[PDB]
């Protein structure tokens, strides 16, 4: 295949460690939950992460099933294909694994900025301005819309749009996934004839 | 002839510096209507519709500050007069007439004509067009002249 | 470039008077910014002491105009 | 605990208000008065119902500091005021506003006196401004 | 009756005419706009989280 | 970000807001004080005498 | 951006040579232009030539139509060059401002000389041709580019609440393009996701149906003079002419791939005009190439085909949506532990706080089931 060019160095060990790291401090913050409720942030993080990086292992040779079978598995083809078992596309698979990891990083810092606030708010000692400042975007918002003439603090027809959204169950996810996969696959045949 | 008076909301100017120094929220408004203009969805204006807002608010809390706190004795309406209310009124329905004006569409005015075609054009219909173009000034005297007159017999 | 048409062109430093004026702002805020001082349109608040207040003070200082400068 | 204020509510309640689904609901089934959690709301119930919210000694499992990477953005420009700067500016000129207000309240109601008095014992008469000099021409 | 005169009436009017050119400005930028903003903050917060939460949900949808 | 309401200063918002929010409204506003300075601003000596 | 000395110093300094230049170069642009308009009268569609008037559905006000009253000149490049497409941009930018100033000097005789001085102090609308060296023209695009931040995000804002207000989306797809239209520029859009907004909006705002609030705040994003802002259908002829020259020289571009022949200088210009690459990113070649890519993809096909580019209110928000930097967030997370209302705290808790404390307090079960009690008894006792 055509080479490709890294947009980032680093080695699959440090990423690794950065993960690790990254998930580590939350553990006291993380809780768990039946695979049918919803889940959280933590947990969302800690699969996609750990599905990516054990792709690449798997990918690569170390063949861990142990981990393989826990980070990789959500579909019963995915299963069989596991029992069954039992250069580019990693340089690109590596790229966005990191790009991942960044992106994720500064929402478990939001997450820790709200959860000051509202230990502030719980004790009384927290105004609006500090509560406005430290969450930049709600105040340009909202300045902005009342300088427009938006006078009006309600947005029925958004929140119609946005207020079913909730992260998935672990269930769900296994549903869409084999729905992504039977896509693929169906993809790869109209592929070959 | 120059006459220099003050209003008589001193104490309460003060009062707002001292209470509003710090940021509150709003929930009670007495015209509320003024922030709901469309009730069904998808209906947009491409008029500036909610350009009354800010008027509506503002003198909502001038003539509160005079008119409930006129019932304490002795506290004085500074403004009541009927030419000054007059003056006011005029400038809001005025003002807000002209911008319908400004914009030069004629057919906005078609529906002062009123009926069908089935009525008599000049015996029916121009004599209704006549009364409701003067029922448009009429209504900007009666509403001042409403605000003065229950003001002054309470 | 003679004046700023900015309100961030401070004039006075961030402490200037700041005793002074959080002793203004806590008077202020202490019966104000309450969840049952609700007020309509801002003219009338929600908490009771307001009134019990304001009314009397109002009428007080009203009369002694009107006793010893408009009736006399 | 302290006596501060908490999140503003203009006397709302939020369980009845039209935006009651920007206000999350705890296991009570009170809806806060804030965007924030809240394990000890209530209702209050005179003429109209509104919701308060107690602060209370509560300890909260504390995720790490951040990096200043992550959270900060460096795109303040010369027009930016922050919330912070606003509230000590106006504080400030409200202030001297309440200062001068309280002064002209005074002087009106107790030391100014009425124009134009029976008596003559006080207040101006009125007088003519604006009148011709050094223009013999005129007349 | 006064409030039926007219001798000073120009200078009555300005009581008016400063309250609406001079002070609405005062109390548009110090009192009402920041109480809309107030009004404003709480859904905004929610519609926010929300598409923060969407914008999660997609990256972890998009993975198989 | 900008706003005029909590970036300019007083006497620009004032200015913005009669001129690019409520123009109509302050020249009637201007027009009714050029008239009543011009039509309602005498008062005889005998008008005040009486009242 | 604010007033300086330095400024009006380098304004008054280069002030008879910018005009000099000012005048060559509006000979220039008349004959670029006299070409242009030649060529748009002799080959133009009868609509276009003729002016065909299409008037707004509920008050029947005459304004610009996207379809008919803007045609692409796909046989442009015969006559006139990409550079002198570009060079009649600018010059139509200058010469606006310019303009505007001569009117009012005009217009007020000689009492407009302190208000020069105001001019000259500033870089926001001097023309380009003041500056005589790099680092003038370099602090000339930093004002510009400070005046673009300072007028984009309100027109973002309007557009969008005017449309969440008052309407919503018909199916997942445009959602999906509405939501992801306004993000920040920290995040990269993709264009094929975002097209499906143009059509979405031109169900609901058309340019013909465009707000006079609503230009005026575009017109500030583009750096185009509006006072006297006049009738609306002024600077919307302005903003018309200057997007229908650029979407010539798009058209030269794309077909002729120009834009990867283009030198650096040049390409960050030609995004520059799209209002696709502020200068103050320091933005390379890589990163102007994918900007430019993208607005070539979000045109699509069926401009390079039939010379119809997508609805052009949700065009300006597309690329504007580049000024509209993330809210800037300054200070230490440790700021969080402290604070607000401590001086308060001299005051304590008065009869009623207390009360509350006590009834919403930890202990607000117990004083729950107390209370009920006690008025369960006393209804009994009534009864
Ligand atoms: C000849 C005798 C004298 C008179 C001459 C008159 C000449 C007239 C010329 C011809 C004019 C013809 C047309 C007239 C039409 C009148 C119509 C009318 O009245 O309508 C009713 C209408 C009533 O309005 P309103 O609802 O009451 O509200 C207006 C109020 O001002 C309140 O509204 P607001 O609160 O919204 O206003 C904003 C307010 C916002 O709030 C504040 O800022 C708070 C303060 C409020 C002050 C204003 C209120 C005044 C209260 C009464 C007076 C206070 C006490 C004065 C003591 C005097 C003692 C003798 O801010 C200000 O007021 C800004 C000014 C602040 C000044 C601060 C000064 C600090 C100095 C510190 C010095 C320290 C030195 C230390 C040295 C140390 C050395 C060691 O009046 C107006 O709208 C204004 C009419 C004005 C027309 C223009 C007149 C021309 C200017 C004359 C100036 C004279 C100066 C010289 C005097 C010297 C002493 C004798
Ligand atoms: C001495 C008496 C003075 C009277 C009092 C005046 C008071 C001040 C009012 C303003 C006066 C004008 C000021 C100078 C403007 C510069 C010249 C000009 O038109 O620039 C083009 C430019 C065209 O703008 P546009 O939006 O592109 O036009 C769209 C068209 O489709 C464009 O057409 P296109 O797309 O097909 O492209 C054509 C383009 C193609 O050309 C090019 O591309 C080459 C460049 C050509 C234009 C170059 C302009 C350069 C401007 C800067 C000059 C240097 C300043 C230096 C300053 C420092 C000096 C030391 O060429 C043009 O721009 C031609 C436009 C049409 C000609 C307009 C001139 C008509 C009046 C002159 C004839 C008067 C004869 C009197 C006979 C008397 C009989 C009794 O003009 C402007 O930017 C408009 C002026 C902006 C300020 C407006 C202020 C309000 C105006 C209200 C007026 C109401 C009536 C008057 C009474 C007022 C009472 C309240
Ligand atoms: C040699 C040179 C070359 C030759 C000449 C070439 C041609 C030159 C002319 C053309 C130049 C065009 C470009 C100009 C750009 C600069 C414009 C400007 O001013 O920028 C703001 C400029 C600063 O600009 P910047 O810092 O660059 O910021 C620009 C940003 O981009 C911020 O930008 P922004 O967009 O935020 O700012 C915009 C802002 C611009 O406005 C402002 O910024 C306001 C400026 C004034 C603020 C004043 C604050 C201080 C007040 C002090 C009060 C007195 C204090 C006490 C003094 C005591 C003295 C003893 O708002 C507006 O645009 C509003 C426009 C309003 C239009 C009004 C139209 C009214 C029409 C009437 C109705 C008609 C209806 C139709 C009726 C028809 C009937 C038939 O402001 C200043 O520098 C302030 C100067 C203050 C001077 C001192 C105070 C006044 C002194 C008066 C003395 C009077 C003496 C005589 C008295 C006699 C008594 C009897
Ligand atoms: C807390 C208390 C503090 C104190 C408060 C003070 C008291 C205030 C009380 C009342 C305030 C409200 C009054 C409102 C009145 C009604 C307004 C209205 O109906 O507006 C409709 C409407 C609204 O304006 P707009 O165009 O839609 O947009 C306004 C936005 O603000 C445009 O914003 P934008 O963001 O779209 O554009 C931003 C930027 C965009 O930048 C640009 O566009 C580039 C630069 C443009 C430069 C100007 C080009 C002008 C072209 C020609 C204009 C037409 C000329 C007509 C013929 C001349 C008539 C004299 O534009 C600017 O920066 C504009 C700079 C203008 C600076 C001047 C502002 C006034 C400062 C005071 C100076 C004069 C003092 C005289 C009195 C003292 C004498 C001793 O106005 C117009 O249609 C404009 C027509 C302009 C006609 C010329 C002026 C007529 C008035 C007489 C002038 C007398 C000159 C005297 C000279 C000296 C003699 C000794
Ligand atoms: C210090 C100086 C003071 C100056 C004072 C003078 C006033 C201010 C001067 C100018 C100020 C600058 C800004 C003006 C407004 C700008 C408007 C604008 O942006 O237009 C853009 C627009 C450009 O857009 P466009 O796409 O090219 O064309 C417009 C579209 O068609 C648009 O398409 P559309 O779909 O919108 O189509 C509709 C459009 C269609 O119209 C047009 O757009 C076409 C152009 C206008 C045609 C107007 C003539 C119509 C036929 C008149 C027939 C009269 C017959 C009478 C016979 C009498 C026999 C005895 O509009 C109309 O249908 C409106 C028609 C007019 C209706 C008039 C109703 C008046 C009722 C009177 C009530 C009673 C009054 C009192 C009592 C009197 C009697 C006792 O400009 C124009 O079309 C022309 C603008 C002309 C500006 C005015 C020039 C001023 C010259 C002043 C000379 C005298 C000076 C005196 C000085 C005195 C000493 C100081
Ligand atoms: C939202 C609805 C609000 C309703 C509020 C209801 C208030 C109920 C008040 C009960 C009676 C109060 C008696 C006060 C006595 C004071 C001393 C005295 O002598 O007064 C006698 C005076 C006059 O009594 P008098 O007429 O018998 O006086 C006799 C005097 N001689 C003989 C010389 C003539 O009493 C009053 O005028 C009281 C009337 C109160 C009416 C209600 C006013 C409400 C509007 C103002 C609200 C202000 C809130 C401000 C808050 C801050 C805002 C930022
Ligand atoms: C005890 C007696 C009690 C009587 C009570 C009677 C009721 C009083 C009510 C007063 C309060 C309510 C007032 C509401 C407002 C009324 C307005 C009104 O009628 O005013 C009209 C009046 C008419 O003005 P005028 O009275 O000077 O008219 C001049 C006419 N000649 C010269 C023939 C005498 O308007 C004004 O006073 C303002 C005039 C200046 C502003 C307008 C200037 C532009 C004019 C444009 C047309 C002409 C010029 C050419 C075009 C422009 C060229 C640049």
């Amino acid at each position: 295949p055509p080479h490709y060019t890294r947009k980032s160095s680093a080695t699959i060990e440090q990423v690794e460690k950065e993960i690790d790291a990254l998930l580590g401090g939350a553990e006291k913050l993380r809780k768990t939950s039946t695979d049918d409720q919803p889940m959280d942030k933590l947990t969302l993080m800690e699969r996609c992460l750990r599905h990516a990086l054990w792709s690449y292992h798997k990918e690569e040779g170390r063949y861990d099933f142990d981990q393989i079978g826990r980070w990789v598995v959500y579909t019963p083809e995915d299963e069989v294909k596991l029992a069954q078992l039992k250069r580019a596309s990693q340089d690109k698979r590596l790229d966005d694994l990191v790009d991942l990891l960044e992106r994720f990083k500064p929402v478990l810092a939001r997450e820790a900025i709200m959860q000051r606030l509202t230990i502030k708010h719980l004790e009384g000692q927290l105004g609006v301005w500090r509560y406005m400042d430290w969450c930049p975007e709600v105040r340009d918002r909202a300045e902005l819309e009342v300088d427009i003439t938006g006078w009006q603090w309600w947005s029925p027809l958004e929140e119609r749009r946005l207020l079913p959204v909730r992260l998935r169950s672990v269930n769900e996810v296994r549903e869409i996934m084999s729905k992504t996969q039977a896509k693929k696959s169906a993809e790869a045949a109209e592929r070959n004839p | 002839m120059f006459l220099f008076f003050f209003c008589d909301l001193f104490w309460l100017r003060l009062l707002l510096c001292m209470y509003y120094c710090v940021w509150s929220r709003l929930c009670f408004i007495v015209y509320f209507n003024c922030l709901m203009l469309i009730f069904d969805f998808l209906l947009f204006c491409l008029f500036d519709l909610y350009l009354f807002v800010g008027l509506c608010l503002f003198l909502l809390l001038w003539f509160m500050l005079f008119n409930l706190y006129s019932l304490i004795l002795y506290y004085c309406i500074t403004y009541l007069n009927l030419y000054l209310l007059f003056c006011i009124v005029f400038l809001l329905y005025i003002a807000f007439l002209f911008l319908f004006c400004f914009l030069c569409d004629f057919f906005l005015f078609n529906n002062l004509l009123v009926g069908d075609s089935f009525m008599d054009v000049f015996f029916i219909r121009f004599l209704l067009c006549f009364l409701e173009c003067f029922s448009l000034l009429c209504r900007c005297l009666s509403t001042f002249l409403r605000l003065f007159c229950n003001l002054l017999s309470s | 470039v003679l004046f700023s048409t900015y309100r961030s062109s401070r004039l006075v430093s961030k402490e200037f008077l700041h005793g002074p004026v959080m002793r203004f702002r806590a008077l202020g805020e202490y019966y104000f910014q309450r969840a049952w001082n609700g007020t309509l349109n801002w003219a009338l608040p929600g908490e009771y002491r307001l009134y019990a207040v304001m009314i009397p003070f109002i009428y007080f200082y009203h009369r002694w105009h009107n006793d010893h400068t408009l009736d006399r | 605990v302290g006596n501060g204020p908490t999140f503003s509510t203009g006397g709302e309640c939020m369980n009845t208000c039209d935006i009651q689904n920007a206000f999350p609901m705890n296991d009570r089934g009170v809806r806060s008065s804030s965007p924030f959690q809240e394990p000890n709301t209530a209702i209050y119930d005179s003429y109209l119902a509104w919701t308060y919210f107690q602060p209370m000694d509560v300890h909260i499992e504390k995720l790490p500091a951040p990096e200043a990477k992550y959270y900060q953005r460096h795109t303040k420009k010369p027009w930016d005021v922050s919330s912070t700067e606003l509230t000590e500016i106006q504080s400030r000129k409200k202030y001297f506003q309440t200062l001068g207000y309280l002064v002209a309240f005074i002087y009106l109601y107790f030391l100014m006196p009425k124009e134009k008095s029976f008596s003559g014992l006080s207040g101006p008469d009125g007088h003519w401004i604006m009148l011709p000099k050094g223009r013999p021409e005129l007349f | 009756l006064e409030p039926m005169s007219t001798w000073y009436l120009a200078s009555w009017a300005m009581v008016w005419y400063y309250a609406f050119f001079f002070w609405m400005p005062m109390v548009w930028t110090d009192i009402m706009v920041p109480s809309f903003v107030y009004n404003k903050l709480p859904v905004i917060h929610f519609l926010q989280e929300k598409r923060a939460e969407q914008k999660l949900r997609r990256v972890l949808d998009e993975t198989y | 970000v900008y706003t005029r309401w909590k970036c300019d200063r007083l006497p620009v918002f004032q200015l913005k807001l009669f001129t690019q929010e409520y123009p109509m409204h302050a020249a009637v506003g201007i027009f009714t004080i050029i008239f009543l300075w011009k039509h309602m601003s005498h008062c005889s000596e005998e008008t005040e005498r009486k009242y | 951006m604010q007033g300086s000395w330095s400024v009006l110093k380098k304004n008054c300094s280069n002030f008879f040579p910018g005009l000099l230049a000012f005048a060559q170069q509006t000979q220039e642009a008349y004959g670029i232009w006299l070409r242009i308009y030649n060529r748009q009268q002799k080959y133009g569609p009868t609509d276009f030539v003729e002016q065909s008037e299409t008037f707004s559905p509920d008050y029947h006000k005459r304004f610009h139509s996207q379809d008919k009253n803007m045609w692409v000149d796909k046989e442009l490049c015969t006559e006139v060059s990409q550079k002198e497409v570009a060079r009649l941009m600018t010059y139509k930018l200058d010469m606006w401002r310019m303009a505007h100033c001569a009117g009012a000097l005009l217009a007020t005789g000689g009492y407009a000389i302190p208000f020069g001085l105001f001019w000259l102090a500033n870089d926001t609308w001097v023309p380009s041709s003041f500056n005589l060296t790099g680092e003038e023209l370099r602090a000339w695009r930093e004002a510009q580019d400070l005046y673009r931040y300072r007028s984009a995000p309100s027109y973002l804002t309007d557009t969008k609440w005017h449309f969440d207000f008052h309407a919503y989306p018909w199916n997942e797809t445009q959602e999906r393009a509405w939501d992801d239209l306004f993000e920040k520029n920290d995040v990269r859009r993709d264009p094929k996701v975002v097209r499906p907004a143009a059509e979405m909006y031109d169900g609901f705002i058309k340019f013909e149906l465009i707000r006079r609030k609503s230009l005026r705040h575009l017109c500030r994003s583009m750096n185009i003079p509006t006072f006297p802002m006049l009738a609306r259908l002024c600077n919307g002829t302005r903003v018309r002419d200057y997007w229908n020259l650029a979407w010539c020289e798009d058209y030269m571009v794309i077909t002729q791939r120009l834009h990867e022949s283009m030198t650096d200088e040049e390409l960050y210009d030609y995004a520059w005009r799209r209002y696709l690459a502020p200068y103050d990113k320091n933005l390379n070649r890589e990163q102007l190439m994918e900007r430019v890519e993208d607005y070539f993809e979000f045109l699509g096909p069926d401009f390079v085909a039939h010379g119809k580019a997508p609805n052009l209110v949700i065009l300006t928000n597309y690329v504007l949506g580049y000024y509209n930097d993330p809210a800037y967030l300054e200070g230490d997370i440790s700021e969080l532990d402290k604070n607000d209302y401590d001086h308060l705290a001299s005051w304590g808790k008065d009869a009623f706080l207390r009360r509350l404390e006590f009834e919403n307090g930890p202990l607000r079960d117990q004083v729950e089931a107390h209370t009920q009690r006690l008025l369960a008894e006393r209804a009994a006792i009534a009864k």
